[PDB]
């Protein structure tokens, strides 16, 4: 775990995502996903507990069978009209296998059984990098192969992802499983729009990555795994309280706060089609996945749990970490309501 | 004797390289003569190939015209394709209804000979 | 399939020989582990290298010189890396 | 996103493995070369939907070049009719090696 | 120095460094490219008659075309 | 439709079910993944051979070298799992619960 | 679809060159020397128009040129051309370096009674012109015309009408 | 002993995949994968298939199953067959025989496909005059065309080495 | 007549193995001062054929009712590799003209490693199994070095076809443009034959596999680096001089078997990696960068 070795491994994660983005050939797409896997395994097991070992095992088996299913879909594509271009496919079976491979790759509700387990037994830096980059990079591939997808695939997986990432989530007091179920709900919210206007999908990706970076930075400032530790971080410092308040209420998606720009613009360019029952079902489930955010907030910064002493001893020592980028990402993640015509930054 | 052994080893090595260089250039001259052989020989074999595949196509269309007179539809020489171009036959158009020995000599003959 | 004929004849000869020979009497070390994976990775890079002599004639010889030297230089980089980082020892 | 530093830098790293009818190492063709050349020159500057509704004929021609589905169907029907009439007992056939 | 510590490694680095440097400075690399280019695998196709080129000779015995001679001339 | 493709895709689905349903072992699961790799290799190689698609013959060799180093990573993870335990069962991974 | 047209065996019968591969490989350079001036009409026909059942007349002409060349090498010098190809015959794959004495004998023979200078390495190269009689073809890929161009959007652009035209945020 | 040799080798290939996909002891699984790899090499060589099919046999059955059986043997043994494995092998054999029977006595087989039921000696090439062994020149690319490709491949191999040593206790 | 060609390949190799056993034992007897033994049979030949029938007819003390399938597949694989792998070896005109044969040789060497591993697993969970696992490691760590050295010495052939190898070896040998690379290849053959200095049943058949593997590597050596000029319409001269060079190199292989102590396993792996593997890399990149220096790239036809 030398710093040169960590710089090399993070550079290979960057290189895997760039090779996913930049190529017009399927082999480099598969190599990008594969190098991203091979590099993201030793960001996990930065400790040496068996938790990280079993988590990396589960992630490796699910990630690798998703990669092999992807390669099966590409070889069926070359069995039909034969070229290695990143465009419209030429088989509903091949697009079926490919969307199921990417669904295992970034998490849908029949497929999400690895996500809370692999986020439980790892530190917060590894969870941050896997959530941000592993849910960033295949969205580019879905954005490239969107004109040749059977709709029932995407939309059934998206509805089911939102409702299962909502329902599973009202029963966890851990932090990382709450954040993983929130990730599943936002994968569903990005995926359901993808056949209608994908600018909404990429903008929702930007917003969710900024929100998750703020969340994990406010948990990196003070080492917490349970909500009782969040109440002790109420006691040690007051600004962490109000920022957990604002970022949780922006994960919830309330209108004056900047977590409503992803949901409501999706509602707009969903209902300029004739789909209305699907927006009202998705947005009632968006009412549903706010409750665990709200009990999190009631634990942190609205009521006050009684705290153990030795905070009397911790008061002499200020929080002398460095934050990655906390205040800029906080005010950009929460105060960005009236810049909705930065929607058109993207085409 | 170490410096002298190093010197005689490098000397024999360089002599080997020089002789191998000269023999490889004469070998390249002979390989260019082989390319001259295949270039000057080719159009006669191309003509024989064209005549033989057109002969099997005309024979096989007459064979089909005999063998399929008891079915609705079925014109006798139906192009599967839409565009009117000479597509290369697939060895099934060529070597059909031949029963075994000649098709094993012609299709898989090169693969398990030599 | 002619080598299949050879292989089948020698397999039948060896099998009849072995059946006559049998029917007529009348913990773990991690240092053991790394050698196999290191074999696996360098043998994969051998599989990358070894179509070089089929490639030895082309129009652009300098590109082949550059990428072939990059292949062997990366192989030496990985070997010297695990050499310096005290991995393959006992 | 589909970033195009691929096109901005002017490096042909991924435009040679990609499609048929490119420059092979020795200048040799493919099996269904001209079919893809006509299909690509049909659907070059077209927005991938009226490319479906207009370049469909050459696409089906290229597909039936590639897999050769209907030609093997025709060969199979020829052999099955051959079997039923040789079982019926008409003309033990001398089209092979003779007439 | 380093010749007495690990001699075979230093010898390998020296022959490797000449294997990197030495193919630049050579009087034979352009000869290698010419020998390698001028061998015809496929058929040199004929072409349409005249744009009045002072090239493309009509006879393979006619010396008006680019030919090789330095195979025989060492 | 090149009949051998039918049985090789059948073999792919066989190796896929052997990957997915598996009892009390991880080496057999990884070995069935290696078989699935071989299936993809053979299927893509018969396609590239019959289509004369010569410049993209890199797919079989690069597919197999990359999925081989996948298998190497999986073996190292299996050795780590059997190092932090006595055995390498699918059992005894029951901690880190959902 | 439109059925295919094939020439019958009223036309597809030229007397073949019924010599085997050994002597036909051994007699290569002089076959390129005297003959193979009119074969390039055949080969240019075949490469311009990708259609056999079209250039078969020139195939007949190159076949009779090869048969006349072998008749001329049978009539004139010499008889040890038989010795030359039976010397190159049994040498496995036919190296031109094994039986070279009789190649020199054959070259002295053909320079004595026929001329026929051997082509230098590598003068069976060097891309060649030829005049023809048939015209150069348009659309040799027998395909339809191009469907539609795309109407190109050009001209300068004005500032946008009232900014965004979203719900609000007017300008 | 007939024409359908690619079909017969594919049938014994599926036999081997079922024979280790019925979850045996892992060293018997390695034996079954060795048999499957040998007959798959036979398949790809019968399409010819000269270079690459035997190339990978050096890697797949030359550099993989050794490490597989190695880490199989030194980790655990579990010396005891079981009825569930034999039942799954019988079901796999029955699926094989049913697919063979419906290829034989029918025209087509649909999963969602139309497989024409006959051993594919056709389609296949019509004996084109190569003189350069097409797939060997194919793999004789990556070095004059493969600029980015071998760079990212060797890069992932170097990262594979450093990942293995880190997980097995870097440094 | 092709099965007769098979039989005339595979009948002399068994006699070759048994008479190799007598030759190695008697040349140990005339290097080390034991002038003998030669009493059984005139000049010692009936003693090897009776030794073969003795290992045939020996009382079993039978332990061998464990894991029938593996116990019947390990010796059958070892012997079928050792008995089938003289087919692409070009004794003057080879049995099968394979377009690529040296990679085929390396693949069958790795299958011999598989048979060693199967016998080790059939050795029933023992300190012998741990020793067999170390033998697997010291057999597998040299197919890297042997393949890379073979690659660079066939880079002057240009193709794998091995008749182009007998073309290249007429003017000078292939020992002079690569003497250190041939030296390291010879040491790698000493490692791959699993004999000194680099160190249940049927013991006679695994013995058979070892010695046929050794004569394969010696004939492959004599083709790869040494040899005589082949002459068409006279193959017997090439047969004579090829057999003489292979016999002399096998006697020198005995001459190095006799007079060296074994190596400790730490020294063996240290030796392999930290001495051969950078030096192979350097000699191989120099044999890559030499044809661009000398305008001599070999003609792949
Ligand atoms: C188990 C199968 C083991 C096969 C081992 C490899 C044998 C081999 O390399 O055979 C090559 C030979 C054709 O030689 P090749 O190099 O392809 O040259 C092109 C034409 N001579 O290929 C052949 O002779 C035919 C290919 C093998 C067919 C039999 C497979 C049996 C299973």
């Amino acid at each position: 775990m030398n710093p040169i070795i960590l710089i090399i491994i993070l550079m290979t994660v960057m290189l895997g995502t760039i090779i996913v983005m930049i190529s017009t050939h399927w082999l480099l797409i598969w190599i990008g996903f594969e190098m991203n896997m091979l590099a993201i395994i030793p960001i996990m097991m930065k400790k040496h507990n068996p938790r990280a070992t079993e988590a990396s095992t589960k992630y490796f088996l699910t990630q690798s069978t998703a990669s092999m299913l992807l390669m099966m879909a590409i070889i069926i594509n070359l069995m039909f009209s034969g070229q290695w271009t990143v465009m419209k496919l030429f088989n509903p079976m091949a697009s079926m296998l490919m969307t199921m491979a990417l669904a295992m790759k970034l998490g849908m509700a029949p497929f999400h059984f690895w996500v809370p387990e692999v986020t439980q037994g790892i530190p917060l830096s590894s969870g941050l990098i896997l959530l941000t980059w592993q849910k960033l990079a295949p969205m580019s591939v879905l954005y490239q192969i969107l004109p040749s997808i059977n709709l029932d695939l995407i939309l059934t997986l998206s509805i089911l992802s939102i409702t299962i990432g909502g329902w599973g989530g009202l029963n966890q007091t851990q932090l990382r499983k709450i954040m993983a179920y929130s990730s599943i709900a936002h994968m569903g919210w990005m995926t359901a729009v993808l056949l209608y206007n994908p600018t909404m999908t990429l903008l929702n990706l930007i917003i969710y990555i900024i929100m998750t970076s703020t969340m994990f930075t406010l948990f990196m400032a003070n080492s917490t795994t349970t909500t009782l530790s969040l109440s002790h971080t109420w006691n040690k410092a007051p600004i962490m309280t109000i920022l957990v308040l604002i970022t949780l209420l922006s994960m919830g998606g309330l209108p004056p706060l900047s977590g409503f720009m992803p949901k409501w613009m999706i509602i707009q360019e969903m209902t300029k089609n004739d789909s209305i029952i699907l927006p009202t079902l998705m947005a009632i489930t968006a009412l549903l996945n706010l409750y665990f955010y709200m009990r999190l907030t009631y634990s942190t910064a609205l009521t006050m749990f009684p705290s153990t002493n030795n905070m009397k001893m911790k008061w002499q020592f200020p929080t002398t970490k460095r934050m990655t980028l906390l205040p800029t990402m906080t005010v950009l993640s929460t105060m960005l309501l009236p810049l909705t015509p930065i929607l058109s930054i993207l085409e | 004797s170490g410096y002298s052994m190093f010197a005689v080893g490098i000397g024999a090595l360089l002599f080997g390289y020089w002789s191998m260089m000269r023999w490889n250039r004469e070998r390249r001259r002979l390989q260019i003569e082989d390319f001259e052989a295949r270039i000057a020989l080719m159009p006669l074999l191309q003509a024989e190939k064209d005549r033989r595949v057109l002969q099997m196509l005309r024979e096989n269309l007459e064979e089909e015209a005999t063998i399929m007179k008891d079915v609705p539809g079925w014109k006798v020489g139906e192009s599967v394709f839409h565009t009117t171009r000479w597509v290369t036959p697939m060895m099934g158009e060529l070597y059909g209804l031949r029963t075994g020995e000649e098709i094993l000599s012609s299709t898989y003959g090169f693969i398990w000979y030599t | 399939m002619n080598l299949m004929i050879t292989l089948l004849t020698n397999f039948t000869l060896a099998t009849l020989l072995v059946t006559i020979a049998f029917w007529l009497p009348q913990p773990f070390s991690m240092k053991f582990f790394l050698v196999a994976i290191t074999f696996l990775l360098f043998d994969l890079e051998i599989a990358l290298l070894l179509p070089l002599p089929w490639a030895s004639q082309t129009t652009n010889l300098n590109t082949m010189l550059t990428m072939a030297l990059l292949l062997i230089f990366l192989l030496a980089v990985s070997l010297a890396y695990e050499w310096t980082q005290k991995g393959l020892e006992w | 996103p589909f970033f195009d530093v691929q096109k901005k830098l002017g490096v042909d790293l991924d435009h040679w493995m990609t499609i048929q009818s490119a420059e092979q190492p020795h200048r040799i063709p493919a099996r269904c070369h001209a079919f893809e050349k006509e299909w690509i020159e049909c659907a070059h500057g077209i927005g991938s939907i009226r490319a479906e509704k207009e370049c469909k004929i050459e696409f089906e021609d290229f597909r039936e070049c590639l897999l050769r589905q209907k030609t093997m169907k025709r060969l199979n029907a020829i052999k099955r009719q051959r079997d039923k009439l040789i079982k019926e007992g008409k003309y033990t056939p001398p089209p092979h090696h003779s007439g | 120095n380093v010749w007495a510590k690990e001699p075979v490694l230093v010898a390998s680095f020296a022959i490797a460094g000449l294997a990197v440097i030495l193919p630049t400075l050579s009087p034979y690399t352009k000869y290698s490219l010419m020998i390698n280019r001028a061998t015809p695998y496929n058929y040199p196709v004929p072409l349409r008659d005249d744009g009045n080129m002072p090239d493309v000779p009509s006879h393979p015995q006619d010396p008006q075309g680019p030919s090789l001679e330095w195979l025989k001339r060492l | 439709m090149s009949l051998v493709y039918m049985n090789i895709m059948m073999a792919f689905t066989v190796s896929l079910t052997g990957l997915l349903m598996y009892r009390s072992h991880l080496m057999s699961s990884l070995l069935c993944l290696e078989g699935m790799m071989l299936s993809l290799f053979i299927l893509a190689t018969l396609m590239i051979l019959n289509s004369h698609f010569t410049l993209a013959s890199m797919m079989p060799i690069i597919l197999l070298v990359f999925a081989a180093c996948e298998a190497a990573l999986g073996l190292s993870l299996l050795v780590m799992v059997s190092n932090t335990y006595g055995t390498d069962y699918v059992q005894n991974l029951n901690l880190l619960q959902c | 679809p439109g059925i295919v047209e094939l020439p019958s065996l009223e036309d597809l019968k030229v007397q073949e060159v019924k010599v085997s591969s050994s002597v036909l490989k051994a007699a290569a350079h002089h076959y390129g020397a005297q003959c193979d001036k009119p074969n390039k009409e055949f080969m240019l026909c075949r490469w311009e128009e990708k259609d056999p059942r079209r250039c078969l007349e020139e195939g007949k002409l190159v076949n009779q040129c090869a048969l006349e060349f072998f008749r001329q090498i049978k009539r004139h010098c010499a008889e040890p051309f038989t010795e030359y190809w039976t010397c190159i015959d049994y040498s496995g794959l036919q190296l031109f370096r094994r039986c070279r004495k009789e190649q020199a004998q054959f070259d002295k023979c053909v320079l004595d009674k026929l001329g026929w200078v051997r082509p230098d390495l590598g003068e069976l190269s060097k891309v060649t012109k030829v005049k023809t009689d048939r015209p150069l073809p348009e659309n040799p890929y027998h395909s339809r015309a191009r469907p539609e161009p795309n109407p190109e959007v050009e001209g300068d652009l004005k500032p946008a009408r009232h900014g965004s035209r979203l719900f609000f945020w007017t300008m | 002993m007939m024409t359908y040799i690619v079909f017969i080798l594919s049938i014994i290939f599926v036999m081997g995949f079922v024979g280790f996909s019925s979850k045996p002891s892992p060293i018997y699984g390695g034996l079954g994968l060795i048999v499957s790899g040998g007959v798959g090499c036979g398949i790809v060589l019968n399409f010819g298939g000269s270079f690459l099919g035997l190339m990978v046999f050096l890697i797949y059955l030359g550099g993989m199953m050794v490490v597989f059986g190695y880490t199989t043997a030194m980790a655990t043994e579990q010396y005891p067959s079981n009825k569930v494995v034999l039942g799954t092998f019988i079901t796999g054999l029955l699926m094989e025989f049913l697919m063979v029977y419906y290829v034989l006595k029918d025209k087509e087989v649909e999963i969602v496909f139309k497989f024409n039921g006959m051993g594919d000696w056709v389609i296949y090439d019509t004996g084109d005059s190569g003189f350069f062994s097409e797939e060997a020149m194919g793999i004789a690319a990556l070095y004059s065309y493969g600029t980015w490709l071998v760079i990212v491949t060797g890069w992932s191999l170097l990262i594979g080495v450093v990942v293995i040593m880190e997980i097995t206790r870097g440094n | 007549m092709f099965m007769i060609n098979v039989l005339t390949l595979i009948i002399p190799i068994l006699l070759a193995v048994a008479f190799l056993t007598l030759v190695e034992r008697k040349v140990l007897g005339y290097m080390q001062f034991r002038k003998g033994p030669n009493v059984v049979g005139p000049y010692g030949l009936l003693q090897p054929i009776a030794d073969a029938i003795k290992l045939f007819i020996k009382e079993p003390l039978r332990p061998a009712t464990s894991s029938i399938s593996m116990f019947i597949l390990a010796p059958i694989l070892a012997l079928t590799l050792a008995l089938t792998m003289w087919i692409p070896l070009p004794m003057p005109y080879p049995l099968i003209n394979m377009n690529l044969g040296v990679l085929f040789m390396l693949a069958m060497s790795s299958l011999a490693v598989y048979s060693i591993l199967w016998s080790g697993w059939a050795s029933n969970s023992k300190y012998a199994l741990i020793g067999a696992l170390r033998a697997v490691a010291q057999t597998i760590s040299y197919e890297v070095t042997l393949a890379i050295i073979l690659l660079s010495v066939l880079l002057m052939n240009g193709s794998f076809t091995l008749s182009t190898l007998i073309i290249t070896q007429e003017q000078v040998w292939l020992i002079f443009p690569a003497w250190p690379l041939a030296m390291m290849w010879f040491i790698s053959t000493l490692a791959e034959t699993n004999r000194a200095p680099f160190d249940a049943g049927p013991f006679a058949l695994f013995f058979m596999a070892e010695y046929a593997n050794i004569i394969m590597m010696n004939i492959f050596t004599t083709t790869l680096f040494l040899g005589a000029f082949h002459n068409p319409y006279m193959p017997e001269l090439y047969t004579i001089n090829f057999t003489i060079k292979s016999l002399l190199l096998s006697i020198t292989f005995l001459w190095i078997r006799a007079s060296y102590p074994r190596f400790r396993y730490d020294q063996l792996m240290h030796l392999l990696w930290k001495n051969f593997l950078p030096l192979t890399l350097a000699l191989c990149m120099w044999h890559v960068s030499l044809p661009i220096l000398l305008s001599s790239i070999p003609p792949q036809t």
